[PDB]
């Protein structure tokens, strides 16, 4: 238990932070991802990435879809500065910003086993710098042509399992990170 | 009324197919390309084209898909800014009923555009129904 | 102690894939659950008042869409009363004509044209399919990609895959602003190898349509479709915004197909309980209601889904058969990575192979698997010499032949050197003569010098943003020593004014000549009938490298 | 300037396989000659005095045997005067009964069914085999050799291939004179996998009827049969020797088969300028001519011949569905080596599997190929688990079923040790307590202790040289403690003397069961008819290792 | 004579396939074998079980193999040795035609084996015109 | 060339040496076995075999079968000794013995491509000790699972070459030295 829900997060006022949208059951129901890594060490790298970029990091906790797109979708709604992270428990990631379609995105993730704790620091760190407006060169490509037909039908079963914490129409929850 | 004998048009009524402007097929050539005699905004299939598509297809035996020749058909007088406006429109959570009943009524007395604006009112009011309205989410 | 014969197998590739238990709840099963419901409708006055087990008060915006646009209500009553036994019959029996068929399969609920073809074995299916296909030529379609978005490479490998055989070539990006680049360099490769095949750039539904109305695609195909109401509103559509979508591809004059595919639900999370096979056939329903000509389906890129469970490679077939049983084209997938094995990848491929469909793979890939940007193919350009052995093997047509080293050389050469004259004249960050050289001889990106994604994607990114249009490529290449391929080009953007092209499953072969189930009508009845390998195109498949003359 | 496109393709495993550019003057063309007779036959006074072209003045042996004991003379004239075309529709069409083709098919010319099968894709071929196929059920035969002539390997291997499912299974030697110790290693081991699975040891003709009067073996396969005349004479036989050694197998209650397949001779120098499928179906024809119930065929040794022209892999196909038509048991080969690809070597199989055959592969090998005494099979061990996973995924029954290494370890186990027992009662050469151990862990002989060849084979030719008979191995059992083993073994015997396996297709399953065509009838007449995967058979293929259960 | 609804034997009417020795197939017991009370010729397959077998075969629609079974049927009189030793004649270039007819006219009158007699006497004028005699080759 | 047919072969006295039966292709028409290996260089570690385990090494034609068994069998009518050598121009070979059915045979190496010029000298080696009823050990096995599938297609397009040179009732031809 890393994680306590402290309210309905409220919209960033300045271009200062870079929201974390995690899905409905991060640190809960599940606590690590496709491939084993803690959701608590994959929280602390984005963090650290996106602060050491002189940049808030604000976490908030998703209901109304477990897509990883929609649940950034919620995050950039909220975000100081439109930009945010999508986080699913199985580890699934992209980087969103506000004003793109649901489907649209800085850059995704597609592939989570592929990601390491070193990819989602630079994640953190890219979000930031789109934050601020600069144009990040986009984290290098992973991709693994056997990655589908190892994980694929275990991404399927994690994704069931968190989507089951899904919640029509309730909103984000800010949350307090341990 | 075009039947599968008449298919494919450009072999075998190319003169039915002229375009938004009155070129003809012939009327492509790179020749006119480069003098710009032709450009894009002339490349574009018209109405007639599409409702003599979709007779075909009503004869091949496939009504559904002559019923999208005839939207096409339609839909060939609104403007590829507003096409996409009104696509996005019909995804989930993005519009009021409202909004789509004037998308609705909009298609019909500017375009003329009837089926479309009887598809469109159809999912307002199947929205309403299944909550695929904004707020809804 | 342990076996020694237990080790060896514990190593074997194919225990590498992700298998799993049925799940039934869930839907983790790929066919014939206990929980698929009965086939069943009910009319009143000319509209469904149920339909395979739910009244419409209960209806989700697919059951709405298929019981009203879906099925032929004139004869919906009629066949649901016939013996699915017997259906199931006729669609293998070699003398019932398709013709007989189609009439029957396109009054069927879902579940009714489920429980038909959930009767069947694989070889009934095969059977059954090679008769059902639309077009009476079966085909072939390749991805050509690579992990750099590399425009001079993909024109190479658009040009080689269009000389090998294929009649449609799709790619998509690694880095999404790189896609009018793709796009254009698909298209110009694809016209080199061959003036005819058409191309597709697959991304975000808005995105890509507005790439088509700039005129750098000629169709598009990953339209997806979903078959359950809360997987497809997380898919950011609904039937209505998808048949619009349909139409308005069409109002510009451009082929269009649907995608869905087995699994898709259970990978989305939200299965209603349902079968996976039967969740498809809701999607094949929809594709038929919105009056879209075609369908791209097994299981496309969820396949790590049905094949886990048992029956999943069988659900497969099933599910490509419903789709041409319902008078649709039939992209047949063999498109995305399930297995490390080659044994079990092959048999995979043969169900669709063997009988032919509309087009056997939709996106075999023409480039090593490594390159890949769908995630990996079912078979990519490694495998191509196996491809024509088999071919040979079995006198089947598969779509594709063997071709010379050298006429490939000279093919990828014109191709950079068309693309290499279409980027200077539309003022493009340059692609040099070292470049046109890699992209000759490359087997993939890693064979190519690294560009400057910074001004590649700042031009690509002007494209859109200045509306510069399919004339602008025409002109370049006729303005820069490239008049036959201009010409070529110019040709199959007046494919777009015709309509003729917008038919179930239109391709468009030799001298610009539309190939469609309009006018190439599949007449299978039995042994010497139907499309038949022979002839020039026998002696085609029979000539691979290394068949030694005995004399 | 090299491709690297092409560098990688030359690369690939299918480049070093033998390709061959058709030699129709040799005969070096798999099927569809256009040397190849034309059907015809005239009948006078109840004898054959005109067959396919050829006058009775001139028939060579394989004529003569072949129009006076081959052919179904009573409806010969109806059948060749109907339309081959219709004919083959007749043969895929599931509503025209398999007892309503056998009168047909068996008054059919050897010209004429060739002409018949050959207007039929692989599709067609695989929907007529499965409902041709003599016994409802199918099976599966193995290979259980090692290169060391091993009998305690070959015991415990025999128990695993049995545990695993095959009902058949065949041994041979690496030198000849170790025979007689690999016949009861076979039969002893086979026992203890499964009691009721039927061995045969292949050797020459005479040495191995002489086993077989020995009792150290169940039936005889390798029984062979040639389709031109000098090359049945360089074969050492006639149609008549042939036909007088089935015979003299069935006198001695032994089950027995022929054994041909296309291309044996073009491989063996006198094709008569006739293809491959022509020449097999006269083996085909001289095996019904001459009384024999089953055959082995689908090329077998000669793979390397039929696969390397055109349509080779087709024609293997269309001969078995020949053997089938015929009303003979066909035992399908899939059991030697014709490629380095694991792609093309799957295609080939698939063609028996998936419509199913008497037995799938006659050989698949139960040991690893490097122990494969016939020079290697189209599958090994260690694709157990690829065959497993494909039997799943297309909910086809391929013979075979997942195992559980405990039960196998346990069952080598045993089997190693009754072998031992055996050689203890017998007072041949010892089977050490390490040997055990080490054939019931073993993967292949690499695994196994070196051992005297000298003192070995000496004990082996006495066996027979002193006519040692099967009694001496059941006593050995019994007084070993293996009374079990001992009754099993009694119990084969007594199958034996009851000669209700010597009918079509006969295997013994359950507690001595058997199950042949007469029995267990083929009544396949399309959709939900016939054999079909299901129950208990269904969920014990379902149950392969490393199935996650998703909860 | 026996049917297909006879079969299988040892199921329906194992005391059909009683041996010439008059024993059961219950008889054949490992105890029995032990005691020596069955041995290695009781297990030898009779004629008359050939013969219902044929019979099967016949109404099986398997002409030829009911045919091969009445030749074993016959051939369980020739001992083993003479089987083999008649096989081997039969193989190519090994028999004069005397020889050939002396082994028919053998299986005729010292074994009653008529069918296999003229079986024998076929081959024997089919290996003249053919040339599969000694000194043939 | 190498090979000279110095007349009809004559029934051997001696039971002490070994004849060499050769297609009747080898050396002629054909030169070269399978793989390469040239026909005198193996005919030379054959003849070396017999001759240095103190056998003569006799070396005949043979006329009325291709096959290698027949050849073999031809042979060991008129080897003194009763022992000969079967060997193709593809290379396949065999030791025979009168006595023995053409089919069998005292040591086969079926499979040609694997046999190396020590192979053939072993060969030569071992029908000498069976000569002298010495009973070698057997030239140990050689098996491939890919010599069918590299090799069987060429091995038969080579039998049906050497095959159009036999001839009925044709008595084997006694043949001289290199
Ligand atoms: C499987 C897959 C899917 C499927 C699962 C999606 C899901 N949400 O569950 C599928 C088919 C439904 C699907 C849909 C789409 C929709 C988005 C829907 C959604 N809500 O996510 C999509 C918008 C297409 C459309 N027409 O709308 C879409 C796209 C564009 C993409 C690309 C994203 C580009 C980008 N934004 O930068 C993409 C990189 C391909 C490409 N090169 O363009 C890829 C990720 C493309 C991927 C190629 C690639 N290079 O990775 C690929 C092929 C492999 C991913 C994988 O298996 N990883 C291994 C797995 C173990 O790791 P994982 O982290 O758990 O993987 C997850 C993520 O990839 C995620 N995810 C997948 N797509 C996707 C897209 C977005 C924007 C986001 C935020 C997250 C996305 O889903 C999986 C499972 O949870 C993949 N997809 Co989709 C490609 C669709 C191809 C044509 C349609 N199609 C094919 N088959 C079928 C079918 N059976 N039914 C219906 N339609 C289809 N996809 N995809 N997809
Ligand atoms: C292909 C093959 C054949 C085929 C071709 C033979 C030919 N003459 O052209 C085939 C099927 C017709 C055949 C027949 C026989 C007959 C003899 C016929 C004859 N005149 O040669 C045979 C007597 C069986 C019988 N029931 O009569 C025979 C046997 C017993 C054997 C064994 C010999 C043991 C020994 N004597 O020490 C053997 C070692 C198998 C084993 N493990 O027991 C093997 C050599 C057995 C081999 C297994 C092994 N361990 O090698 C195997 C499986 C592969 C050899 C190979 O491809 N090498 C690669 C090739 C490029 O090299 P190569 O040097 O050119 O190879 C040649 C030799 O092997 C030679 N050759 C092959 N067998 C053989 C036997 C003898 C005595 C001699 C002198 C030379 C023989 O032929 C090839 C081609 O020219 C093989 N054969 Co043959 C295997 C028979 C299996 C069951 C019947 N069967 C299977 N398929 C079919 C069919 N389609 N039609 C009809 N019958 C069959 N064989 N074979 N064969
Ligand atoms: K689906
Ligand atoms: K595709
Ligand atoms: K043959
Ligand atoms: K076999």
């Amino acid at each position: 238990g890393f994680l306590t829900e402290v309210g309905e997060a409220r919209q960033g006022t300045q271009q200062d932070e870079v929201i974390i949208a995690v899905g409905p059951a991060f640190g809960l129901a599940q606590t690590v991802n496709i491939v084993g890594i803690p959701h608590k060490s994959i929280l602390r790298e984005v963090i650290a990435g996106i602060e050491e970029e002189g940049i808030k990091a604000r976490v908030i906790r998703c209901f109304k879809s477990s897509d990883v797109a929609f649940v950034a979708v919620e995050g950039n709604r909220l975000s100081g500065s439109g930009i945010s992270i999508g986080i699913q428990s199985k580890g699934t990631t992209v980087i969103h910003q506000q004003g793109l379609p649901p489907l649209s995105n800085l850059e995704l993730f597609p592939q989570a086993p592929l990601l390491t704790l070193e990819t989602y620091r630079q994640i953190g760190k890219n979000a930031a710098r789109y934050a601020k407006r600069e144009s990040p060169q986009p984290v290098p490509t992973l991709n693994d042509q056997m990655a589908r037909p190892k994980y694929q039908a275990k991404s399927a079963i994690l994704h069931i399992k968190e989507t089951k914490y899904v919640v029509t129409g309730k909103n984000p929850q800010e949350l307090r990170v341990a | 009324s075009a039947r599968v004998s008449d298919y494919p048009l450009a072999n075998k009524h190319p003169e039915w197919v002229k375009t938004a402007t009155n070129k003809t097929l012939d009327d492509f050539t790179l020749e006119n390309v480069l003098s710009n005699k032709v450009t894009a905004q002339d490349m574009r299939i018209t109405p007639e084209t599409l409702r003599l598509q979709a007779s075909i297809a009503k004869d091949a035996g496939r009504d559904r898909l002559a019923m999208n020749f005839e939207r096409a058909a339609e839909l060939t007088a609104v403007p590829d800014d507003r096409i996409l406006e009104i696509y996005n429109a019909l995804r989930p959570y993005r519009s009021t009923k409202e909004e789509l009943l004037a998308i609705a009524d909009d298609l019909e007395s500017r375009y003329q555009a009837k089926i479309c604006a009887a598809f469109v009112r159809e999912a307002a009011t199947l929205y309403v129904e299944r909550k695929k309205l904004k707020g809804d989410d | 102690m342990r076996s020694k014969r237990f080790e060896a197998l514990a190593k074997r590739p194919v225990n590498q894939d992700g298998f799993v238990k049925e799940w039934i709840e869930e839907g983790f099963i790929a066919m014939e659950s206990p929980n698929d419901p009965k086939p069943s409708i009910k009319i009143v006055n000319g509209a469904v008042t149920e339909l395979d087990g739910k009244p419409v008060s209960d209806f989700d915006l697919i059951d709405h869409f298929i019981a009203r646009y879906g099925i032929n209500l004139n004869r919906a009553e009629e066949v649901m009363a016939m013996d699915s036994v017997k259906l199931a019959n006729m669609l293998c029996d070699p003398n019932v004509k398709r013709s007989e068929i189609v009439p029957l399969t396109t009054a069927m609920t879902p579940a009714k044209i489920v429980e038909v073809v959930s009767h069947m074995n694989v070889v009934e299916m095969m059977m059954a399919m090679q008769k059902m296909r639309a077009r009476r030529t079966p085909s072939q379609q390749a991805h050509v990609t690579n992990v750099k978005d590399n425009p001079v490479q993909i024109a190479a490998d658009a040009a080689e895959g269009a000389w090998r055989g294929f009649d449609e070539q799709e790619t998509t990006v690694a880095v999404a602003r790189y896609a009018p680049f793709n796009a254009i360099a698909l298209l110009v490769g694809s016209q080199v190898g061959r003036p005819g095949v058409l191309t597709q750039c697959s991304l975000e539904e808005a995105t890509e349509l507005k790439l088509g109305m700039l005129g750098h695609t000629c169709y598009a195909e990953t339209i997806s479709v979903y078959g359950t109401e809360p997987v497809f509103t997380d898919g950011d559509d609904t039937p209505w915004s998808k048949g619009f979508l349909a139409s308005s591809y069409a109002s510009r004059g451009l082929k269009m197909r649907f995608t869905s595919g087995s699994g898709s639900e259970v990978q989305m999370g939200y299965a209603e309980g349902k079968s996976m096979l039967y969740l498809e056939a809701r999607c094949i329903y929809i594709t038929k209601a919105a009056g879209v000509q075609g369908l791209q389906n097994g299981s496309v890129s969820c396949i790590g889904v049905p094949s886990a469970v048992p029956s999943g490679i069988r659900a497969v077939l099933a599910e490509n058969l419903i789709c041409s049983s319902l008078d649709l084209e039939c992209a047949s997938s063999n498109d995305q990575t399930f297995t490390h094995s080659d044994m079990r990848r092959t048999a995979r491929l043969l169900m669709q192979f063997l009988p032919g469909t509309d087009f056997i793979s939709s996106g075999y890939s023409a480039v090593p698997n490594y390159d890949n940007m769908f995630a990996g193919s079912n078979e990519d350009a490694e495998d191509f010499d196996d491809y024509n052995v088999i071919q040979r093997d079995l006198k089947v047509d598969g779509g594709l032949r063997p071709v010379r080293e050298e006429d490939v050389i000279a093919i990828r050469n014109k191709a950079a050197r068309a693309l290499q004259a279409v980027f200077a004249g539309m003022g493009l960050p340059p692609i040099t003569d070292e470049e046109v050289e890699a992209a000759t001889y490359a087997h993939g990106s890693k064979d190519m010098p690294e560009r400057n994604i910074v001004e590649d994607i700042k031009f690509a990114q002007e494209i859109i943003n200045k509306n510069r249009n399919g004339l602008e490529v025409v002109k370049a290449l006729a303005q820069g020593g490239f008049t036959d391929v201009a010409q070529d080009m110019l040709n199959i953007q007046k494919a777009k004014l015709t309509g003729d092209y917008l038919h179930t499953s239109a391709i468009i072969v030799g001298d610009g000549q539309v190939l469609s189930a309009v006018n190439d009508v599949n007449d299978y009845a039995g042994p010497a009938t139907g499309y038949r390998l022979q002839g020039e195109r026998w002696e085609e498949i029979k000539n691979i490298p290394g068949a030694l003359d005995p004399n």
